[PDB]
């Protein structure tokens, strides 16, 4: 569809974006786990956010060869069916492990001895594990809505027609959208209510939670407003929305790919620790 | 008179301790350097062991 | 387990039991928090500990230890007894401990230099780095009385005194006189130049000017000690 | 030290009975406890073992479906139900402390005993009774079925002995260690599947029946008994 | 009277010097010039003991290479089976601050001490199957440094105040008191024999005692500061320093001098801890870098370097048949290391 | 063996001038962060002055400030410290006390009751 140059140059960002990201979160599990004094509680979700992006990188060329050719999918149902779910699975715990950094945080600073009484690492293995049960449960209807397509000579991993037109697309749009309201307000009201606390020096704390804030908006908004547009994109009335459904969704791609390559930089880069266990390395 | 009895024990200490009989320290050297040598095939640090009679592999 | 005798099995089965009794150990632990109170022998702090006690033995007894809770938070406070005057070994036990509380006796001034020079060697050391102390400036009414009294003058032993000015923005107590306010000042100023002079990002110095009567002295130490656990907490959680 | 049974008597032979363990004197939460039957007029046999945490339990294989064993660390008391008692569930059974580390002294302490009445490595001993007398060296030997040293260098061999009306003294664990308060004219020795207990200068006191166990696996065989008389 | 007494000290101590000189014919380094390398010391941790919430401040080897006692700060002495990595004992103490650990060579009793002025004995075998204290030793003055048992029935500790005490533990009651330093004496070692002991304090010198008799023989005086590690070598004839300056030194009792000096330009940290070989031909020194260096005793050369620990390393020990070294630290963690 | 030597103290009319003296050996010089105390009649020992391993930075106690100067030279192993318009006040016995340990900012009890890096003191009357 899109000009060959473009998808170049797409292409080609993709790939050091994949570069990135995975050079970072390979070193932040092996920063983890090589020391022990650096296994602290929240270094527990960012080990689950690095594995979780780390799949979603070993994804990637799978969505890169789908845009980027529209080669048969001569790999099977079963495959088709398995790289988005896992991919869906990732995206949904990484934004369930966001989610839970920011209320630690949130407790962790309003309430700093009550906070360190009652949090222990015991329920926050417990906490991971329901985060990434609701993952694989909420990721889980996608072995009835994607399946391979035809018209063998022209195959590719499509939304199922019958999915389409009995109305799972709608539901799982929204079920799916969820995943970025509720992320949104926790994140919003309890950074805003921690740099107010803050704020009563601690100039750069507070400004880089807006950063963390407006990289999660600026990155997952087009992704849910490019779903929704393209759920729209299938009445036989849409003829002028099918543009803009595709530069969104793409976009949207960029972009999704840009978060899993920004998340360790956001969360990792002022610890003090962290730079220190890597200088260490050597 | 805390001071003075202190010094007089001092006094006494270093009296008693000048009169000792010193060998020289090639001879002790050359003893240190025999224990040594004599004990070298039992260092398990020195000399590492196999692997079948390392208690800790 | 494979290759395991049953005996072996059961003292697997013994060890396992040992460490879930540490875990629990471990819970309790952390739940506490230990403070380390230091001075001299005019400082005061016998009382201190004494107006602790409100908040709930052999002769050589090196360690004196007193419990108290403030909101339903366990501090532990130790204090050195039956020891020598060199403190540069047994000083570095205290390495870990939530807070070091300082305790000055500030109606003297012959002993003023002597308490800033303890001030100045237990903030520069090596292995007290990372400890925050919380200093208590005691004996405010002896103060009050010597500064208005007239015979003893303050820059006989710090000459600076008479070119300090109290800072127009302060707080005052009410019915309090401006001498003893500058006096104040001054000698807290003394303290706290010496805390910024180095180390200030590691560690805060949290000044007090507390009294025999006053008994607000276990809210002032809870109110430390959280806003230091509000700093490790910045600084663990990678927020800084 | 002491372990006092309660329970035991005459029971039918579909009955059900609860035999009690009251243990005073040592710690009772950080030992192992089994509970060993010895019939009229023949030797031991293990029954039960509970882990000084109740986590582990074990049964042999005859009473496996029939007894259950529990304890009550804050009462101090040892329990054995027991239900669809049988002809063969006549015996006098016994409490016994195990506490297992590196270097410690399983099956030290014996209760002493309640009696009962109801209306695999194989040991050998060969030798049954022997006649003795005082001033004299004799020498009890026995054999297993399966060789009972480990890869970690210890046989797992213990020796008993029960004089006559009392219960059954530890004298030697894992084949050679000699146990606390027994005399040193004891000694213990043995290839990995033929051992031998001997006694240098016999005394009226150690007349009695000599029993030998293996604690190489569960569940725990004993043998037949050597009896020395006089 | 005191300028007179000053005088003659200062006399006695320029001819003890003298005659110390005087025997001073040639140097260690000179004789085992010509003596091979021993090459370089690669070490790997077999075991690493966790189980501690505070930094561990001691620990000690059984006669048997196989069990271990160690101390924190959290008020807890564990008894480790190196082999297995099993926890066989673990006591709770009175007095958190503890700075001392001692293994009975019985294997039956177990001691420790700290900044309470006590040295507590706790019976390991007992029938009622628990861990009980047996004694508390309460006549020093200052906080507890070090302590070796001599027997079931001896033991020798030093402290903070500058005494050295002999103690008997039926009766609780100091037999001998050593009373020449003028520090915190910080460091202990039993002679093979058990009939002498040295001791380290906080200034710079040494000093070599008679259980027996109850009285210094010699003097060795050769560091610039605080003296907080002490070692004997296995001959019985010499013995091994650590002190707050970054050298290490060898000093000699037959011949009443220094031997040699262990130190580089790159280390400026305090030695924590120092061990000899069965051999004696390697030392081993904790430092405050959190790092311990292999020393090669008879020429002063680094052979290897132990840096698994994270922390400044406290103890050190090598067991008694020369298999393994154990290494402790402030991190709360104990490693076990072997050759290859 | 560490020592401290103290040369300069005597008699002193009031306004006059002093200056001490503190050879030392046993250490390095060079590594090692310096004091001078005093000790008063009917008083405890009490810092004066101080200097660093390179002279840099250098602290006076108040009472003595503006007329004491603290120098050292590295070089020829020595301490000084001139006394300038003493007063009756400045009777006392002056020592040369060592830091405890090198490359360290921080001196621990130098003036303790019994300290091991420190000198016999010399008589200043004035
Ligand atoms: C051209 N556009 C219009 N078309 C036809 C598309 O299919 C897209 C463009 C695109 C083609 C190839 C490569 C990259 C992007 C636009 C839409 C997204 N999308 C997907 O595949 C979805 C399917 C899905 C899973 N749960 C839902 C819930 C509600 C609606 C939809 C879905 N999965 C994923 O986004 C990930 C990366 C998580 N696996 C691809």
């Amino acid at each position: 569809l899109f000009p060959a140059p473009l998808l170049a140059g797409v292409t080609a960002t993709c790939v050091a974006l994949f570069v990135v990201g995975i050079a970072g979160n390979l070193l932040t599990m092996l920063v983890v786990s090589r020391f022990r004094e650096l296994r602290t509680t929240t270094n527990l979700y960012l080990s689950s956010m690095a594995f979780s992006d780390l799949l979603i990188f070993l994804c990637m060329p799978l969505d890169l060869v789908r845009l980027w050719q529209y080669r048969p999918w001569n790999f099977g149902d079963l495959l088709c069916k398995l790289f988005q779910f896992v991919s869906e699975s990732c995206t949904y715990a990484t934004v369930l492990t966001i989610t839970a950094l920011s209320v630690e945080r949130y407790f962790a600073i309003c309430f700093p001895l009550r906070a360190k009484v009652v949090v222990t690492k015991g329920r926050v293995k417990l906490v991971i594990f329901v985060i990434w049960a609701v993952a694989f449960c909420s990721a889980g209807p996608i072995f009835v809505l994607v399946g391979v397509e035809h018209e063998w000579d022209t195959n590719e991993c499509r939304p199922t027609e019958f999915a389409v037109r009995s109305g799972l697309l709608t539901v799982m749009v929204w079920v799916s959208s969820i995943f970025f309201f509720l992320p949104v307000f926790c994140l919003t009201v309890l950074y805003s209510l921690i740099g107010r606390k803050l704020w009563r020096n601690h100039k750069q704390t507070v400004k880089m939670l807006a950063v963390v804030v407006f990289a999660f908006i600026l990155c997952w908004l087009p992704f849910h407003v490019g779903r929704y547009l393209f759920s729209k994109s299938f009445e036989p009335g849409s003829l002028e929305i099918a543009q803009i459904s595709q530069y969104c969704n793409l976009v949207s791609f960029v972009l999704f790919y840009l978060s899993a390559a920004i998340n360790p930089i956001l969360y990792n880069i002022m610890s003090k620790k962290y730079r220190v266990a890597v200088f260490r390395l050597l | 008179t805390a001071s003075i009895a202190q010094a007089r024990k001092l006094v006494e200490q270093l009296k008693m301790e000048a009169n000792i009989d010193r060998i020289k320290v090639s001879k002790a050297a050359a003893d240190l350097m025999a224990y040594c040598e004599a004990h070298a095939k039992e260092d398990p640090l020195l000399t590492p062991v196999p692997a079948s009679e390392n208690p800790f592999r | 387990g494979c290759t395991l005798s049953a005996e072996d099995k059961a003292a697997v089965e013994r060890s396992k039991m040992i460490e879930k009794q540490l875990q629990k150990d471990k819970q309790v632990y952390r739940r506490t928090l230990r403070l380390l109170l230091l001075g001299a022998d005019n400082s005061g702090k016998s009382t201190i500990v004494k107006q602790m006690r409100i908040y709930h033995r052999v002769k050589t007894s090196g360690i004196f230890e007193t419990k108290f809770q403030v909101d339903k938070v366990n501090f532990h406070m130790f204090d050195v007894g039956a020891q020598r005057d060199e403190r540069r070994k047994w000083i570095q036990c205290f390495n870990d401990v939530t807070a070091i509380i300082f305790v000055v006796d500030s109606s003297d001034y012959n002993r003023l230099q002597e308490a800033l020079n303890d001030f100045k060697s237990i903030w520069n050391n090596r292995w007290l780095r990372t400890i925050s102390v919380i200093l208590f400036l005691n004996k405010q009414d002896l103060l009050a009385e010597k500064v208005l009294a007239g015979k003893s003058k303050i820059e006989d032993y710090f000459p600076e005194f008479a070119r300090y000015t109290t800072p127009e923005d302060a707080t005052p107590e009410p019915g309090e006189d401006p001498r003893v306010t500058r006096a104040k000042y001054f000698i807290r100023k003394e303290f706290v130049d010496i805390s910024t002079a180095s180390g200030d990002g590691r560690h805060i110095c949290y000044p007090h000017f507390t009294c025999s009567v006053d008994t607000e002295n276990a809210r002032r130490i809870f109110n430390d000690c959280k806003d230091i656990i509000l700093q490790m907490n910045l600084r663990e959680y990678n927020l800084v | 030290v002491q372990l006092v049974e309660s329970g035991g008597g005459l029971v039918q032979p579909g009955g059900s009975r609860k035999l009690s363990c009251s243990a005073s004197g040592f710690a009772f939460s950080s030992f192992g406890m089994h509970w060993v039957r010895q019939a009229p007029e023949k030797g031991l046999e293990w029954v039960a073992y509970i882990s000084s945490g109740s986590g582990t339990i074990y049964y042999a294989d005859t009473v496996k479906g029939r007894f259950t064993i529990s304890r009550d660390d804050p009462k101090n008391t040892l329990f054995l139900q027991m239900t669809s008692l049988r002809s063969e569930d006549t015996a006098m059974y016994y409490c016994v402390r195990s506490i297992y580390y590196y270097g410690s002294s399983p099956f030290d302490f014996w209760g002493q005993g309640t009696t009962l009445t109801v209306s695999d490595i194989v040991m050998t001993q060969a030798t049954s009774s022997v006649p003795v007398t005082p001033g004299e060296s004799v020498s009890i030997s026995c054999r297993s079925s399966k060789s009972l040293l480990h890869s970690n260098g210890n046989t797992y061999l213990y020796w008993f002995l029960q004089r006559p009306g009392q219960s059954p003294q530890l004298l030697i664990y894992r084949m050679s260690n000699l146990a606390s308060g027994v005399p040193d004219r004891f000694s213990g020795s043995g290839s990995g599947t033929a051992f031998t207990l001997t006694i240098s200068r016999l005394e009226a006191e150690d007349v009695g029946v000599y029993y030998c166990m293996q604690h190489l696996e569960y569940p725990l065989t004993f043998g037949a008994g050597t009896k020395l008389e006089l | 009277e005191l300028d007179q007494l000053r005088q003659e000290a200062e006399q006695l101590k320029n001819q003890i010097r003298d005659a110390r000189k005087a025997c001073a014919d040639a140097t260690l380094s000179q004789i085992t010039n010509n003596i091979d390398p021993v090459g370089r010391i690669q070490m790997r941790t077999r075991r690493t003991l966790r189980g501690h919430l505070a930094k561990i401040y001691a620990m000690h080897w059984g006669t048997d290479s196989r069990l271990l006692v160690s101390a924190s700060q959290d008020g807890k002495l564990i008894i480790w089976d190196s082999y297995t990595t099993n926890k066989v004992h673990a006591i709770p103490l009175r007095s958190s601050w503890v700075m001392t650990c001692a293994y009975a060579p019985s294997g039956n009793y177990v001691a420790c001490g700290g900044l309470d002025n006590i040295c507590s004995i706790y019976n390991l075998k007992t029938r009622e199957g628990n861990v009980r204290v047996s004694r508390e030793l309460a006549g020093h003055t200052g906080y507890l440094s070090c302590c070796r048992f001599l027997d079931d029935n001896q033991i020798v500790t030093s402290s903070g105040d500058t005494t050295c005490a002999l103690w008997d533990i039926e009766t609780g009651q100091q037999t001998t008191t050593f009373t020449g330093h003028t520090g915190d004496v910080m460091s202990l070692s039993l002679a093979p024999d058990t009939r002498l002991f040295v001791s380290g304090a906080c200034d710079a010198s040494a000093k070599l005692w008679d259980v027996r008799e109850g009285m210094c023989r010699q003097t060795f005086t050769g560091h610039e500061s605080d003296i907080n590690a002490i070692c004997f070598f296995p001959n019985g004839n010499a013995f091994a320093t650590g002190s707050d300056d970054a050298t290490c030194r060898l000093f000699d009792l037959r011949a009443d001098q220094e031997l040699m000096t262990y130190s580089h330009d790159n280390i400026i940290c305090g030695i924590t801890s120092v061990s000899f070989s069965k051999s004696g031909r390697l030392l081993l020194a904790g430092y405050d870098d959190f790092n311990c260096n292999v020393w090669d005793a008879l020429k002063a050369d680094r052979a290897g370097v132990l840096a698994g620990h994270d922390n400044r390393v406290s103890c050190l020990g090598v067991t008694d048949d020369g298999m393994a070294v154990a290494t402790g630290s402030w991190d709360s963690f104990l490693k076990i290391w072997n050759g290859s | 063996q560490v020592q401290l030597q103290e040369s300069g103290g005597g008699l002193v009319q009031p306004g006059g001038s002093l200056r001490l003296s503190c050879a030392a050996s046993g250490f390095t010089f060079s590594n090692y962060k310096m004091n001078w105390v005093r000790q008063a009649p009917g008083k405890g020992l009490e810092w004066v002055s101080d200097i660093s391993q390179s002279g840099a930075s250098i602290s006076y106690t108040g009472s003595v400030k503006g007329r004491f100067t603290i120098s050292r030279d590295n070089a020829k192993n020595t301490l000084y410290l001139q006394m300038n318009s003493l007063k009756p006040e400045d009777t006392a016995v002056y020592y040369c006390a060592r830091c405890p340990a090198p490359f360290t900012r921080d001196c621990f009890d130098v003036t303790s009751t019994t300290y091991a890096y420190r000198g016999q003191g010399t008589q200043v009357t004035v």
